């Protein structure tokens, strides 16, 4: 019960970032290029059963482009990311759009605009309508603050299902394990510098 | 053992290949990683195309064949004009046979449209090498061949569509502009034959993926081709009443009307006007009739989402909106044709309704082109009348708080609807307000969606009737405060009769006794424990006293004493359980208010019972403070003192200059406590190390720095005396932050001090010639090896040390004849520094200054400093700009490098550069800056771009000289050339297009 | 006329909003694992309590452990509303694997108020 | 008109 989801859009717009929250749970700071493509497997829990997304993380930077629009090929969803703090990724959205559609006749797409955390917003709300004639639906997301950060995956769920009322529900938690001198000191080892390497983002409110 | 294609030594094994690309295509984990990077290496060999070919024949995987044509349409568009004219012919033959050879194959031609796709658009690719100089008969065969099957005939539809696209659509930065304008006029020579199949194919029939490729072309069409095949045919007939009634081919016929729709037709011409008229009543007929009626619940529809409606739908809209802005005039005027008008504008009402956020500020962004039209063009509002009534409904009911964007659309619109009838809108919220208190339609959601709408059309009635309304809304809500029992109930309405009241401004300033009442209530939350509610009386505190400033300075009848008298008396017992942040916005307010105060003597009192509190207090830590300077250590003090600055921030930032009374107060203390501050983080970072920074205690310390600094910026950005800021603030500020700054480690420099530096320089910098000098020398040297090693460390002092250097490269330009050679030579290297920054932050400060520098060189004429920068810098400065400029990384700065490098160029096409760049040696002893320009780019681009020839370089650069004093021009000889590198055997006359 | 998740055996003892770390020692550095409600559940047969946290919006686990009367709670160099332990048996990944969390509140307030309630709850995990 | 209002709002109690 799973689906192909491709992930496309200029490099530095925080593709490899989003995907990894979904994982993790982590926030990635610093930009490692992708080169070609990632996939990683992503469970979601719905009131419909466990849907499952392959996610292809493509590379946005030329130079790493990889097959470009082979790894398209029998995808059954998509992601268009921009960065709204950049102009020149709202640019670039015709043509992703452009490779994607024409290996893809038909699927549904979710136009992202990420890195609305960010004072300095280059592109307005005003500008983005780019989706409104390619029947693309949009969504001002985070990656850092996770503002809208599921709404990606809930509208493709929603339409892959073939079921508006589609849902996320929280999965079961099973009872934890209640539990050796031998590991003793390693792990106070691993304690010890962990104590004393101060924690990220500080003066975030949590 | 996969890796064995990757040898092109012996023949290339078919069924591994196909292996390889199954276990990307299909497998998992490290299989499917590993396989990955080797069809990446595979694609990427230069020699991969010659094994074209023998996949596209022999592979049995439609995954490896697109692989293939990938390989090929990477040796089309790079290396086409490089490779022997055999090979050329050789290869658009077994792309054309490929594409016949799957097109005569029903089965292929069904389950495998990805590969005929990628087949058709290689062969679109040849086209924009070959057609039609060396293949002028591709048309004529292409139209014979559409006669012979109907496979071939839908194929040949989608070649064509793709032709249109990459020669019309997206071949502006992809092509120079003479091979772009070239083929744009190949295809406007040889229209007429392709409408004729077109239409044929249309009015004859009759297979349904035949007619959709065909109408899916006609889309592309309509962005480029004359009016006369729309009108002076037959076709709109055909569009707005044949392909609307089945379900397959509505969707892109609608799309097609919808570009027909958006067009300046002959306004004059009264057989167009028809042709417009015609199309747009067949349309609304058949969705009537074919699809739903007028009185369809179209929100119900959408939310069910059952194959195709929501896409509909949204098309739908899209066709509506975009006809009616264009055309509605066209239906206005005659009587017979006001059915028409309303049941396009009440299908647009039901569109409203659906819940879909993008899909509203659609329908959303022309109602606003409605009402505005019928609020200045006469004789119209009496026509709309009923569909403005249920649009005020439509709106009211889904209102959104104060994204922010779409609440203003909102309420501009429902202002507009207010003023074509008062008494409709009015009337509507009332009832809106009467079915909230019997409960029917009451809930959290729908009572601020009320009051929201309430408080947005705030100005639009007239005084009287705003307040019989007001009063009415006031009382309801009131009413239904005491209605309710529940502790969060009680809450939600508070909030929204404070949210109301603080939108009418007017009102509260006709009747102070209602005023007082208000401000009195809002202390007496300031007090309330709920969440929310404290921070709600903050706002609508502030959000009141910023527009009706003027009523808490002024003596009111009925009182005693101006009430903001009153207030600071009871500051304390009423921001007594306030937070830190509350109590600093009601400081803010309070300074809103003493601000107004035009006299002089009364305004300093007024400012000196205000900051009573904090200078107790301040006055107390500063005693204890240099008596105990260990109490620094205390996380309570350090706090204290934080909140003591920022109430002084605060209030600053309320009165500006105003504010100088109260900084003097202070001033001195509060740079002496900057100076014991810096100290201890020093003492700390030297006793525990770099992660000291990172502890509780340290930020906490450098949280007083951070917040003195930026008082002074406040109040220095927003000075009048100039002459007070430079004489008593700027010296002891200087030698306070200077030093501190330069002498800490790197990750004890607070950026903050470089922005406040900037600001300094940006307000008075042109009064302070030694300052300016004194920053410089401080702050730049030990600032920049901070930055000069890679492009994301330190960010903060990235930014904040362009902006510095920007500012005085600005006011003070003096301050860098002064530094010494080896130094200047540094602030040139961190300018070119910025260049190559992807950050825009960065990117854009660093050209600018370039520009700035040149003109401020320029405009010292022939002098020695002027002549030995050019014989310096000059070639530097161009070099490193046409560096970003071609390294294709940095094309967000494209508009500006092109402006620099043209000033750099223009410099030398006027003579304004009296000395010669060169060396009396390297070159013959007369010749001018003109020709050994030309020398220097023409040798330099060889280098850097060894595979263009001396023809091409000769060209561009001809053209880009004689181009340096238009910029849209040299733009675009800049791009044209940003093209043909990338790309072998481009062509030299290409820069001959102007 | 005829018409037309696994914490129900468990009892909430604290409820506080937080953000979960988790150390990365193959590279020294912190990392986040989920942002949202951090709940103490008593289980009422067996009179055991765990922690039990999940991410908002996706709530998706991301911490699921017994709280061990074995486990201590130390101060982070950088902060002061913020607590590091080590614990051996997790599973909001599936495995019990281990892990070095360290949580984060919004204030020092309820940092505390989170050291009190856990160590209440260690005293039942005696029983 | 007013007076009854400015009565009315303050007493607003929880
Ligand atoms: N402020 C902010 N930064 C973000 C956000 N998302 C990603 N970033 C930052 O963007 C940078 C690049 O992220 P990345 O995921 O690598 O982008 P990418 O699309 O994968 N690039 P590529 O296509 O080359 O692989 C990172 O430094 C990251 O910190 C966000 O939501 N907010
Ligand atoms: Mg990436």
């Amino acid at each position: 019960v799973q689906f192909k989801l491709v992930l496309v859009g200029d490099g530095g717009t925080g593709k490899t970032t989003f995907v990894k929250r979904h994982l993790t749970g982590e926030f990635e700071k610093k930009y490692v290029a992708t080169l070609g493509v990632e996939v990683h497997p992503l469970v979601f829990h719905t009131n419909r059963g466990p849907i499952k997304f392959n996610v292809w993380d493509t590379a946005g930077q030329e130079k790493f482009g990889g097959l470009r629009d082979g790894y398209y090929i029998q995808a059954q969803c998509a992601i268009i990311m921009f960065d709204v703090t950049s102009r020149v990724t709202y640019k670039n959205v015709p043509n992703w759009h452009r490779d994607l559609v024409r290996v893809c006749e038909n699927i549904p797409i979710v136009l992202c605009g990420n890195k609305v955390d960010i004072k300095d917003r280059k592109v307005k709300a005003k500008s983005i309508v780019f989706h409104r004639k390619k029947n693309l639906q949009y969504y001002d997301i985070s990656a850092k603050s996770n503002y809208n950060f599921e709404k990606p995956f809930l509208w493709l769920a929603r339409k892959l299902i073939g079921d508006p009322n589609l849902e996320f529900v929280a999965m079961p938690a099973l009872a934890p394990p209640e539990v050796d001198p031998a590991l003793a000191a390693q792990y106070e080892h691993d304690l010890e510098v962990a104590q004393t390497t101060a924690l990220p983002d500080e003066d975030d409110d949590l | 053992s996969m890796e064995g294609i990757l040898d092109f030594s012996n023949d290339l094994d078919i069924a591994l290949l196909d292996q390889v690309v199954s276990t990307f295509y299909q497998g998992s984990g490290v299989q499917q990683k590993q396989a990955q990077e080797i069809l990446t290496k595979f694609q990427d060999n230069p020699d991969a195309w010659q094994k074209a070919d023998q996949i596209l024949q022999f592979s049995t995987n439609p995954q490896s064949k697109f692989i293939a044509l990938s390989i090929l349409d990477k040796l089309i568009t790079r290396k086409w004009k490089l490779l022997p004219n055999d090979h050329r012919i050789g290869i658009r033959n077994f792309v054309v046979g490929m594409i016949i050879s799957m097109c005569q194959d029903d089965e292929v031609f069904k389950t495998q449209k990805n590969l005929i796709n990628k087949s058709d658009l290689t062969l679109v690719q040849i086209l924009k090498q070959e057609w039609p100089q060396n293949w002028p008969e591709f048309i004529p065969e292409l139209i014979g061949s559409s006669s012979s099957s109907v496979n071939v005939c839908e194929n040949n539809m989608i070649v064509l569509k793709l032709l249109s696209e990459e020669v019309f659509d997206f071949s502006a930065e992809q092509m120079t502009q003479a091979k772009a304008l070239h083929l744009k006029n190949s295809m406007s020579k040889e229209f007429e034959q392709i409408f004729k199949l077109c239409f044929q194919v249309l009015e004859q029939g009759s297979s349904s993926s035949l007619i959709v490729a065909t109408l899916e072309s006609l889309l592309r069409y309509l962005h480029w081709i004359p009016y006369r095949y729309i009108y002076e045919t037959n076709i709109l007939e055909l569009l707005s009443t044949k392909f609307m009634t089945s379900p397959d081919t509505r969707a892109i016929t609608l799309k097609c009307l919808t570009e027909v729709s958006n067009l300046k037709i002959p306004q004059d011409n009264d057989l167009i006007k028809r042709q417009t008229v015609l199309f747009f009543q067949n349309t609304l007929q058949q969705i009537a009739t074919s699809v739903m009626p007028v009185t369809a619940d179209l929100k119900a529809t959408y939310a069910n989402a059952n194959g195709n409606d929501q896409s509909f739908l949204q098309d739908l809209a899209m066709f509506l909106t975009t006809y009616l802005a264009r055309n509605r005039a066209l239906l206005e005027s005659d009587e017979s044709l006001r059915e028409l008008l309303l049941n396009a504008h009440q299908y647009l009402i039901q569109l409203s309704k659906i819940e879909e956020r993008e899909l509203f500020k659609t329908t959303l962004d022309y109602w606003h082109n409605l009402v505005a039209d019928l609020f200045y063009e006469p004789l119209k509002k009496h026509i709309y009348e009923e569909i403005c009534s249920q649009l005020r409904l439509v709106i009211i009911e889904n209102m959104v708080r104060p994204t922010i964007q779409l609440y203003k659309s909102e309420r501009e619109v429902l202002v507009y609807l207010t003023h074509l009838n008062v008494i409709d809108t009015e009337e509507i919220m009332i009832s809106k307000l009467a079915r909230q208190i019997d409960g029917s339609e009451w809930s959290w959601h729908n009572i601020n969606t009320l009051s929201w709408a309430i408080g947005s059309i705030s100005g639009t009635m007239s005084e009287d009737t705003e307040k019989r309304f007001v009063v009415t809304v006031i009382k309801d809500l009131l009413g239904l405060c005491e209605q309710k029992r529940g502790k969060d109930n009680k809450a939600v309405v508070a909030s929204d009769i404070m949210y109301v009241v603080g939108q009418y401004p007017r009102f509260l300033k006709a009747h102070w006794n209602f005023l007082r009442t208000v401000i009195l209530k809002l202390f007496e939350f300031m007090h309330e424990t709920h969440e929310g509610v404290q921070d709600m009386a903050c706002d609508t505190f502030i959000k009141i006293v910023q527009k009706c400033k003027y009523h808490f300075v002024i003596q009111q009848p009925r009182e005693s004493e101006p009430f903001i008298q009153t207030i600071i008396r009871d500051i304390q017992k009423t921001t007594a359980d306030l937070q830190p942040q509350q109590v600093h916005t009601f400081y803010k307010a309070c300074g809103i208010i003493i601000s107004e105060e035009r006299s002089v003597a009364e305004r300093n009192r007024l400012l000196s019972d205000l900051m009573q509190l904090p200078n107790m207090a301040w006055d107390t830590i500063v005693e204890q403070s240099t008596a105990n300077p260990t109490l620094l250590l205390d996380s309570e003090t350090v706090k204290i003192i934080a909140n003591i600055i920022k109430t002084n921030v605060a209030v600053c930032t309320s009165m500006g200059a105003d504010f100088y009374p109260q900084l003097g107060h202070i001033y001195y203390n509060m740079l002496q406590l900057y100076r014991a501050v810096s100290s201890m983080i020093s003492a700390q970072v030297a006793a525990e190390g770099l992660i000291a920074t990172k502890t509780p205690k340290v930020r906490g310390l450098r949280t007083i720095k951070k917040e003195i600094l930026k008082l002074v910026e406040t109040y220095i950005s927003k000075a009048r005396n100039l002459d007070d800021v430079v004489k008593v603030l700027v010296e002891p500020l200087l030698n306070a932050v200077l030093e501190d700054y330069m002498n800490n480690v790197p990750d004890a420099r607070d950026a903050e001090v470089l922005n406040c530096m900037t600001t300094v320089v940006e307000k008075v910098g042109h009064m302070i010639p030694q300052g300016v000098i004194l920053i410089l020398q401080s702050v730049f040297e030990c600032t920049l090896d901070m930055i000069n090693k890679d492009f994301t460390e330190y960010p903060e002092h990235r930014v904040e040390f362009y902006k510095l250097l920007k500012v005085i490269n600005e006011k003070s330009f003096a301050a860098f004849l002064e530094l010494p050679p080896a130094a200047f030579k540094l602030f040139v290297d961190a300018i070119c520094w910025a260049f190559k920054h992807n950050n825009r932050d960065v990117e854009v400060n660093g050209l600018q200054i370039a520009l700035d520098l040149v003109k401020n060189i320029e405009r010292m004429g022939n002098v020695p400093f002027a002549n030995e920068f050019h014989k310096n810098y000059f070639f530097i400065f161009v070099s490193e700009t046409f560096f970003v400029l071609t390294d294709s990384d940095h094309k967000s700065g494209f508009s500006k490098q092109a402006l620099l490098l043209m000033k750099l160029i223009s410099l030398v096409y006027d003579n304004k550069i009296s000395v010669p760049l060169y060396q009396e040696a390297e070159v013959p002893q007369g010749t001018s800056n003109q020709v050994y320009l030309s020398q220097y780019l023409a040798n330099m681009l060889s280098n850097a771009f060894p595979h263009l020839t001396s023809e091409q370089i000769a060209s561009f650069l001809s053209a880009l000289t004689k181009q340096c004093k238009d910029l849209v021009v040299f733009k675009g000889t800049l791009r044209d050339f940003l093209v043909q590198i990338k790309e072998v055997g481009g062509d030299p006359t290409d820069y001959l297009f102007a | 006329f005829e018409p037309v998740t696994m914490e129900e055996d468990e009892e909430v003892l604290y409820k506080v909003r937080a953000k979960l770390f988790r150390f990365d020692a193959d590279a020294k550095e912190w990392k986040e694992r989920g942002t949202g409600d951090c709940k103490f559940l008593k289980n009422k047969k067996t009179n055991k309590v765990r922690i039990l946290m999940r991410r908002d919006k996706t709530l998706k686990i991301c911490a699921n452990h017994i709280i061990a009367p074995e486990y201590t709670l130390k101060p982070n160099v950088g902060s002061d509303r913020s607590w590091v332990y080590a614990c051996t048996a997790d599973i909001a990944e599936g495995e019990a694997e281990a892990f070095t969390f360290a949580i984060r509140f919004g204030s020092k307030e309820n940092a505390d108020k989170f050291k009190e309630e856990f160590e209440k709850a260690q005293e039942i995990n005696k029983k | 008109m007013i007076d009854i209002l400015s009565s009315e709002l303050s007493h607003m109690d929880f």
